[PDB]
RNA sequence: CGGCCGCAAGGUUAAAACUCAAAUGAAUUGACGGGGGCCCGCACAAGCGGUGGAGCAUGUGGUUUAAUUCGAUGCAACGCG
RNA sequence: CGCUUACCACUUUGUGAUUCAUGACUGGGGUGAAGUCGUAACAAGGUAACCGUAGGGGAACCUGCGGUUGGAUCACCUCC
RNA sequence: AGGAGGUAAAAUUCU
């Protein structure tokens, strides 16, 4: 309201909390699978996911979706993942990176390649 | 009357050590053993029915099992069932048989599962005790309505005395297996 | 949580993670009320005769079966196709 | 040069403050599932509701007291 | 006509 108020107390913007704790806003960080749950979604959906924990470069313990159909990771397993929830499965904030040390491409993909780590299939 | 209660000890007791006996086998170890692998549920034909009867488990090592399902159309069927047994499985597919490494070992893991195990030993032990404790409830009131001697009572407080470290020995036996392969 | 206030009950000051794709306001058309008004129909009342009990005819659930073919299931399926 | 004084870095002892982490266990909380108990609120929701406060009770809640409307209802009898 | 007085006991739930 007034500008004497306004100059007691300026104006203070929210400060924005990141939806993805990979930490220093790390483009993605790498981790090692603690676990590799598979977990049921959210009201509307219906499926079986498929997901791990993973204990981080930085040591935070978040979980990570591996997309896809077909995945060859399990315990020990060292991955990369990168920022990315996945609003279905709850507390699932991130995805795994198809192709990137352990992690294994899709096998059969033909479209869409590049996510889901996969190389132009020697044609 | 006394005699009576006896049986009924040992056998209850008997059941606790052997319920503790299975939930150990059910526990992903340091080797394989298809113990666990079995309880598992498969999908089959709507009826659901544990993975045994559906197919055959192998040790192909240390550190990997091999399913040979007798019924190939339900392969894909009984895969999904050992991710969806939520048993931290990956199931990998390769001709007519689906192998299910075994994980390493890790330090988080050993620790883990030890206290989990040591826990659901006390809580055997427990078990174990409870009995201990309606056998002397029955006889400590076969006391008065005096149809047994103080002596009598005595006496058979202590054969379940004898019934109840025994159980017990039992299960730190079994206790003391499974130890050894989590170490 | 911290502070400060109170003998206490507690007050005041006052967050964050986590979580949801909503939360909310007013007006709109309905439906509905153990809301109101007006008003209908054998709806009630007032009557006469019945069913519900009995034996039997017939249908259905059920049960049985080698099969008891399929259908119809509150009123508005059950002597219905 | 040596010596000795001042200042003084590190180091040590005692007792506090603070802050980061982390801890068996744990109140309360969100989410999910759509299970169990009743049916508290929405209509006058079948005892109007709610605010504050106080007591009680498996649970919603009940009861007291004051407040507020963010409340439904005004037809028939009997007499006047 | 305005006023008065009087007149419903309780009765749960349904993805
Ligand atoms: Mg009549
Ligand atoms: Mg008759
Ligand atoms: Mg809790
Ligand atoms: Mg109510
Ligand atoms: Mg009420
Ligand atoms: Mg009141
Ligand atoms: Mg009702
Ligand atoms: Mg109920």
């Amino acid at each position: 309201a007034t500008v004497n108020q306004l100059v007691r107390k300026p104006r203070a913007r929210k400060v924005a909390k990141s939806n993805v704790p990979a930490l220093e806003a790390c483009p993605q960080k790498r981790g090692v699978c603690t676990r590799v749950y598979t977990t049921t979604p959210k009201k509307p959906n219906s499926a079986l996911r498929k997901v791990c924990r993973v204990r981080l470069t930085n040591g935070f313990e978040v979980t990570s979706y591996i997309g896809g159909e077909g995945h060859n990771l399990q315990e020990h397993s060292v991955i990369l993942i990168r920022g990315g929830r996945v609003k279905d499965l709850p507390g699932v904030r991130y995805h795994t990176v198809r192709g990137a040390l352990d992690c294994s491409g899709v096998k059969d993909r033909k479209q869409a390649r590049s996510k889901y780590g996969v190389k132009r299939p020697k044609a | 009357g006394i005699s009576d209660i006896r049986k009924d000890a040992e056998v209850r007791m008997d059941k606790c050590v052997e319920a503790f006996k299975t939930q150990i086998s059910k526990i992903r170890t340091g080797r394989a053993s298809p113990s666990l692998l079995d309880g598992i549920v498969v999908e089959y034909y709507g009826t659901p029915t544990p993975l045994r009867q559906l197919a055959s488990v192998t040790v192909e090592d240390s550190r990997t099992l091999k399913i040979n399902v007798f019924d190939r159309s339900m392969s894909p069927a009984v895969e999904k069932a050992i991710m969806a047994s939520d048993l931290g499985l990956n199931p990998n597919s390769a001709g007519s048989d689906i192998r299910v490494p075994l994980p390493p070992l890790t330090e988080e893991r050993r620790k883990d599962l030890t206290k989990i195990v040591r826990g659901e030993a006390e809580q055997a032990r427990v078990a174990v005790r409870n009995v201990r404790r309606d056998a002397n409830d029955k006889v400590k009131a076969l006391l008065k309505d005096k149809e047994i001697s103080e002596d009598d009572d005595r006496r058979s407080q202590d054969d379940v005395q004898k019934l109840t470290d025994a159980a017990i020995k039992k299960i730190e036996a079994a206790l003391a297996d499974k130890e050894a392969e989590l170490m």
